[PDB]
């Protein structure tokens, strides 16, 4: 099935090519286009009152990386290295070695956020939901080192945003 | 973020048609924000028998 | 007394700076589509005093929204030449800001601050147009802290 | 106190021209969904002077290339011309009673188009080379019919002098004696203005910024002056031509107000068709005049010649 | 929601009001209250220059009527 | 006289590291490639993956991802026809359409977390399935979207501005198309009618019902109405798609090409060693080659 | 008719606001007037509103605290000034206002919720957070030869 876009002849009775010199001399469409703009400014603007207004999200957000931890208060990495082995920008670094208690867990943990394309293939890959994308997407940085995360600043924001992301991944894990 | 009566008559003339039946504002027919938690379904292989990999 | 003067006058100078940011019409890749949206009404850049204009003469801000390859650096390299000061750079994306996907790449200049010195830094792939928005207000506030007339006092 | 006269129609004509950036801001972007400039102080009452402040301490680089001398007479001269016209308008009691009003501002019209030539030929660019000639052929094709469209509307006033179309639309508005004069007239406003859809000489889209392209800080915001006191000028104009308003001799005021509310009008009509239309190219519209606005101005001035004999109103010269 | 618009012609406005009430204050405040008196020809200039020699105070606004007769 | 396009001024490797990635980590890249239109490349990635690997997708995938097509498909014109009459100069109709385009953005991001780069139609199927309540969204949307339509037709359609620039302008013939190499509109705009969802199907698109809007003159005015039909048709497979969406899974039930559910992968042994694998080293595609091609909104 | 109440309900946007100080406190801030159900506060100080008549996307929003963390925000503010049990239900990322439905609290989390601190002397320094590989010689110290 297909329809032709354009192929309608006008009519040539003198009612028909009265009303089309009417519409070139007396500008009929060009006033239609003046009040359809009318129209709209006497309309409601779309605009938000940023920040003060923030536009609307979703809790499956990918935004700031972060290190989430047990409940306990151990962290849930183990250094199995699944998301740095499917980082499809090759953005985090890990170094493990064992703890003094036994456990293994990261002696290094790096996320390079000048790096990284959000795509959140880390928090799938993760077994134990270690490494997430947490909500917060307002982190920019007056300089380009701020942007080259450590272990330390990321656990930061584990502990930081630890009230948002456990609601988001409540409100989500049943859909993964 | 409501026109009043007078108002809704002078931009619905200006366009020519009711735009309060079918507005680009979204008020309250959005579905709300909080949903129940859902139960995803299984797939045609989540069988306990005759489910060998090979076919 | 002669530094209440000139703390008054750097007020207004950089209320001026920061009330009418001039953004330049620089969009390389898909970072420019949010370059766009918060230019479309939902953000709409224009009640914050930034209107984007073309013509670097007449532009304050460049947005470095997507990734600078090797062939387009000497090009960006002097347009903001072209700029007269004072001049920031924001940079959009991590691809502008460090390389991002392609930061291993041939032909992917690795960070747009090597070329140009970028003043803010917005993370994002693509960043979200209230993120950029965010960045924006940053550089806002960064205008709103200098100190000229200050240190030509103490010069 | 002439001098007060002076600084008069100086001060609060640039304070207008200041504020018509904000009400273009805003009424444009209320036709696009948005809101316009709303964060300095309220209702965004204070971007005019942001912007101003702004354009006269960034920095005004000087090219390479340039030609310094006109380079820098260009802006003075367009900013000089926009407001000297001003000073014959009729506003109940015009500042300088010319007796040929009409045709000084037709000179002064045509002179302001050397501030474009020498701005964009001196900058030694090849996009303000492009816009300069643009504008050449613009205003050329547009001054044809403002002459004669002028000529056939004022056959019916008497004279040149503008104080007199008061006189002439006493009972009632000129427009509804010359409406499709009238419709031409405000169409050749748009594009001597050299404002959308005519405002091919910028060309953002295709030209980036046209003659202003090499053109910074002050010297732009200057060109801006120029162009918006000429948006306004023209506006003001247009009103006092067709749309005539009650003149009590005791109580100017009622004068003053009703011409403004007209101007204010008039311009809300120029923003109205610049946020809803494509952008003419070029040669279309000078081959919309020499070939449909140039032949039916021509007739209706042959018209508006014969129309006072035989119908025996002609109208007094003085 | 344009109302927000309406402050920008509202000072605007007060601005392209603020010559068209001055010069005909001023008009009249320079001339003695009475219009200025316009000469587009020649006849007007030559009355204007008559009353200002009869006010014998070298002001053409100064008018004498029957008083300044016999 | 001439015009010489000197591209590569954005010339990023992206088929050279695409060999150094797995089939899972250069999905992105598509996303990647084309940014106004981003599940249409996903999903042409993805079909060509599935056939190399001889495996379908589930059919609720194939209905969510011919849905997510024709949301993109919308975008993409959307995006197309505004800049195009800023270009020419309305300005106007971008923004107003693109508040829409936000709407939708909207959509991209309630689904797989990313406004403009869903990553989401993957080999296999879908990564995640739709969040509940989303239908409901879509289809307000899509019901005051033709009004939009409207508006953006009687501010362009019958201008005489818009109506000489773009009339006559930009003539190309037939056999001259064809032999270009165009596709899509440019096919379909100088009258020749070629379609890859009609033609060839893929996916489900041999269930929706929907017209092509086949040009006459081949002119940019003609390829604009084309443009505005595609989106208008596209609307209506929009409608089709929400009335009809099956139940069923969002990935192929096979844990060597689709990774295993996060319940399953921390309970049981095969879906924790599937994971692991598929993760770090991937599904081994089947030796050979394909070339797989979708009618994308361009 | 309803170009009095219009009218009308513009006094309201000044008595809701606590008379006209308050009235131009919140013009010059938050650039609005309007007066919503105060959903709640935070221990920063901001002040946050919902008003579900306005359209998806106003319907909720926060008037920012005039100090938090030894900075004054009483001109300047931004997004990151948002507690994180709050930046949920402001974002419509769900419909429970921490008041009703709060976090869970574990001891990890922080009690101060830090803004963006870049700039700031409280900046983020990358540094590598792994000891030495090679270690060295030390010679001893006896001259011996
Ligand atoms: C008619 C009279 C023309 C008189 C004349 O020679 O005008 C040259 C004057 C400048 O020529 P130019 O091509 O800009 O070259 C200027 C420098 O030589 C080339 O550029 P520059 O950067 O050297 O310009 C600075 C230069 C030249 O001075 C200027 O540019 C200052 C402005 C012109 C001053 C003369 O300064 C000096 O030479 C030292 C001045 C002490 O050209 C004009 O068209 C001026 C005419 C003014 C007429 C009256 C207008 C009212
Ligand atoms: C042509 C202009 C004629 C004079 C002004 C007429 C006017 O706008 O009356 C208000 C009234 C409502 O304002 P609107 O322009 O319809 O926009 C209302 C929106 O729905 C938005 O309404 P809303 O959702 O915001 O709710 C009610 C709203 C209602 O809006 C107002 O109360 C604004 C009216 C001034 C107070 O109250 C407020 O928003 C108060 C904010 C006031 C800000 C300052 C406005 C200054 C206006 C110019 C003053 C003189 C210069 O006007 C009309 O309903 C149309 C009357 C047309 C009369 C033409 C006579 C010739
Ligand atoms: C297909 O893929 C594509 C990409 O793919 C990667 C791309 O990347 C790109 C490229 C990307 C882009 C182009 C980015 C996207 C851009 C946009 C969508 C554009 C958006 C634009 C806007 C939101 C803004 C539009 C502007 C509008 C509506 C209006 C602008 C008008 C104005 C007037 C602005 C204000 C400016 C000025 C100069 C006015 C201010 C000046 C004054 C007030 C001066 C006042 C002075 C005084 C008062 C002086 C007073 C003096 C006095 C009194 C006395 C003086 C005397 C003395 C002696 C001193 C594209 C296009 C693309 O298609
Ligand atoms: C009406 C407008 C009223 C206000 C006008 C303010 C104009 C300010 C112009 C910029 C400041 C220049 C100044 O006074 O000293 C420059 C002073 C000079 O002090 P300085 O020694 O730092 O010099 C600046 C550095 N160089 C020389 C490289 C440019 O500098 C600054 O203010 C910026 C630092
Ligand atoms: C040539 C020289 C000419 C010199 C003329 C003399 C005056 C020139 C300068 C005038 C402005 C000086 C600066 C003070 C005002 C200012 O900009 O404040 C910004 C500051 C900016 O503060 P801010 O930076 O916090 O604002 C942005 C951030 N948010 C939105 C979150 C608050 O605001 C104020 O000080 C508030 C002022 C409110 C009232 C403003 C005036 C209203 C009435 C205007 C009537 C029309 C006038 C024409
Ligand atoms: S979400 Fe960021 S850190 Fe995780 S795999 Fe993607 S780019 Fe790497
Ligand atoms: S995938 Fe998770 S557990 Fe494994 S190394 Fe990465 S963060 Fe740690
Ligand atoms: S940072 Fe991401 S969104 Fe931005 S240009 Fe690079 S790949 Fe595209």
């Amino acid at each position: 099935t297909y329809k032709f876009v354009n192929m309608r002849e006008p009519s040539m009775d003198m009612k028909s090519v009265t009303d089309r010199a009417a519409q070139t001399l007396l500008w009929t469409e060009l006033v239609r286009g003046l009040g359809m703009t009318l129209s709209y400014l006497f309309r409601e603007p779309a605009t938000i009152n940023y920040p003060f207004e923030k536009g609307p999200l979703s809790p499956r957000f990918r935004g700031e990386h972060a290190l989430r931890r047990y409940p306990s208060g151990e962290e849930r990495c183990i250094a199995c290295k699944l998301c740095e082995a499917v980082c499809p920008a090759q953005a985090i670094t890990i170094e493990a070695e064992p703890r003094a208690d036994g456990s293994r867990r990261t002696t290094r943990y790096d996320i390079d956020m000048t790096k990284c394309i959000y795509c959140g293939f880390c928090q799938e890959a993760c077994p134990v939901d270690a490494i997430v994308e947490g909500p917060n997407f307002e982190f920019s940085t007056e300089t380009h080192e701020e942007l080259l995360y450590n272990k330390e600043k990321l656990l930061n924001n584990g502990d930081k945003w630890e009230a948002e992301i456990a609601a988001n991944i409540q409100a989500d894990y049943l859909y993964r | 973020a409501s026109a009043t009566r007078v108002i809704q008559l002078l931009r619905n003339w200006a366009s020519g048609r009711d735009l309060q039946a079918k507005l680009q504002l979204r008020y309250q027919e959005i579905s709300k924000r909080t949903q129940p938690p859902p139960k995803l379904p299984v797939g045609p292989s989540h069988k306990l028998s005759n489910n060998y990999y090979c076919t | 007394r002669g530094e209440y003067v000139v703390a008054k006058l750097d007020d207004l100078v950089n209320w001026a700076r920061r009330s009418s940011l001039w953004p330049m019409t620089f969009g390389l890749a898909c970072c420019a589509v949010e370059m766009m949206h918060m230019a479309a009404p939902r953000y709409d850049m224009d009640r914050f005093g930034v209107v984007f204009r073309a013509s670097p003469r007449q532009s304050d801000v460049m947005i470095v929204a997507g990734t600078l390859t090797n062939k387009m650096a000497p090009a960006l390299r002097k347009v903001y030449d072209q700029m007269p000061e004072p001049r920031y750079v924001v940079s959009m994306g991590s691809c502008a800001n460090g390389g991002g996907y392609y930061h291993y790449s041939y032909s992917v200049v690795r960070g747009c601050d090597r070329i140009v010195p970028v003043d803010i830094y917005v993370p994002g792939c693509p960043p979200t147009a209230e993120a950029l928005l965010y960045g924006i207000l940053q550089l806002q506030r960064k205008i709103k802290r200098e100190k000229r007339l200050r240190i030509w006092y103490r010069r | 106190m002439f001098m007060i006269n002076i600084l008069s129609l100086i001060i609060p004509i640039l304070l207008a021209v200041a504020f018509l950036t904000l009400v273009e801001r805003k009424v444009l972007g209320y036709m696009q969904l948005r809101k316009g400039p709303n964060v300095v102080g309220p209702y965004g009452l204070l971007q005019p002077i942001a912007d101003a402040l702004k354009l006269v301490t960034k920095e005004p680089l000087r090219p390479g290339t340039s030609s310094i001398s006109m380079f820098i007479i260009a802006p003075i001269l367009g900013l000089s011309l926009a407001l000297t016209m001003w000073v014959p308008l009729p506003m109940p009691y015009p500042l300088i009673n010319m007796n040929l009003g009409v045709l000084f501002m037709l000179a002064m019209s045509s002179l302001a188009v050397y501030s474009i030539l020498w701005s964009g030929w001196a900058s030694n660019s090849k996009y303000a080379l492009i816009g300069a000639l643009r504008a050449v052929a613009q205003t050329i094709s547009y001054e044809v019919t403002l002459a004669i469209i002028l000529l056939s509307v004022l056959l019916m006033n008497g004279s040149y002098t503008l104080s007199t179309l008061i006189t002439t639309q006493e009972h009632i508005w000129m427009i509804f004696t010359s409406w499709p004069l009238a419709m031409m007239w405000f169409i050749s406003t748009l594009a001597e203005t050299n404002r959308a859809p005519f405002d091919l000489t910028e060309g953002e889209s295709e030209l980036v910024s046209g003659f202003n392209v090499e053109y910074a800080a002050g010297p732009f915001a200057m060109f801006f002056m120029a162009e918006y006191a000429n948006i306004i000028m023209m506006n003001a104009f247009t009103a006092i031509l067709f749309l005539g308003a009650s003149h009590d001799p005791h109580t100017p005021e009622l004068y003053t107000i009703n011409f403004v509310l007209k101007t204010l009008a008039l311009t809300i009509t120029f923003l109205w068709i610049r946020a809803s239309y494509p952008r003419f190219r070029y040669d279309q519209l000078m081959h919309l005049l020499w070939k449909s606005f140039l032949p039916l101005t021509l007739a209706l001035c042959m018209w508006h010649i014969s129309l006072p004999i035989m119908t025996a109103s002609i109208p007094p010269q003085s | 929601m344009w109302f927000e618009i309406l402050p920008g012609i509202a000072v605007m406005a007060a601005c392209l009001f603020i010559p068209g009430m001055a010069t005909a204050h001023i008009h009249k405040f320079t001339n003695g209250g009475k219009e200025k008196r316009v000469a587009h020809f020649s006849y007007q200039w030559n009355l204007m220059e008559r009353d200002r020699c009869i006010s014998g105070v070298n002001r053409y606004h100064v008018t004498k009527g029957l008083e300044n007769i016999d | 006289r001439k015009c010489d396009p000197h591209i590569g001024l954005l010339h990023r490797g992206t088929e050279k590291l695409i060999e150094y990635k797995t089939y899972l980590q250069a999905l992105p890249y598509f996303d990647r490639l084309d940014y106004v239109s981003m599940m249409c490349n996903e999903q042409a990635y993805s079909l060509a993956v599935e056939k190399l690997l001889n495996i379908q997708p589930p059919p609720r995938a194939q209905w969510i991802r011919v849905l997510f097509g024709e949301i993109t498909r919308l975008l993409n014109h959307i995006m197309a026809v505004t800049t195009h009459a800023l270009d020419i100069g309305a300005m106007t109709p971008f923004f107003w359409m693109f508040e829409e385009r936000e709407k939708m953005f909207e959509f991209y991001e309630r689904v797989s977390g990313a406004r403009m780069h869903a990553a989401y139609i993957r080999p296999g199927g879908v990564h995640q399935d739709l969040p509940l309540g989303l239908l409901d969204d879509i289809y307000e949307f899509s019901k005051n979207f033709s009004f939009r339509i409207d508006e953006l037709e009687e501010m362009l359609t019958n201008n005489r501005i818009w109506r000489n620039r773009t009339v006559d302008i930009g003539v190309v013939t037939a056999e001259d198309a064809l032999n270009y190499g165009f596709s899509g509109v440019m096919l379909r705009g100088s009258g020749i009618q070629w379609d890859l969802r009609k033609t060839q199907p893929y996916d489900v698109y041999d269930q929706v019902e929907f017209d092509v809007p086949i040009g006459s003159r081949g002119d940019c005015y003609d390829r604009y109405l084309c443009r505005v039909e595609e989106m208008r048709q596209s609307l209506r497979i929009i409608s089709q798609c929400l009335n009809k969406m099956p139940p069923g899974e969002i990935k192929v039930d096979d844990a060597k090409v689709s990774p295993p559910k996060r319940a399953e992968m921390k309970t049981s042994m095969e879906s924790l060693i599937h994971h692991f694998k598929l993760y770090t080293e991937g599904y081994q595609v089947p030796p050979g080659a394909t070339y797989t091609a979708i009618e994308a909104p361009k | 008719m309803e170009l009095v109440q219009v009218l009308r309900r513009g006094l309201q946007q000044v008595s809701g606001h606590g008379g006209l100080r308050g009235y131009l406190r919140v013009l010059f801030r938050a650039n609005d007037v309007r007066v919503g159900t105060l959903v709640g506060e935070d221990k920063y100080g901001n002040k946050y509103y919902e008003d579900n008549k306005q359209f998806f996307g106003r319907h909720r929003w926060v008037i920012y605290t005039t100090e938090m963390n030894g900075r004054d925000t009483f001109w300047d503010v931004d997004g990151s000034m948002v507690p994180p049990e709050w930046h949920r239900w402001l974002h419509c990322m769900t419909d429970d206002p921490p008041t009703t439905k709060p976090p869970t609290a574990r001891k990890y989390i922080w009690t101060n919720h830090k803004f963006n601190v870049s700039g700031t002397p409280q900046q983020y320094v990358p540094y590598s957070t792994t000891r030495k590989k090679i270690q060295e010689w030390v010679p001893p110290s006896t001259p011996y030869k």
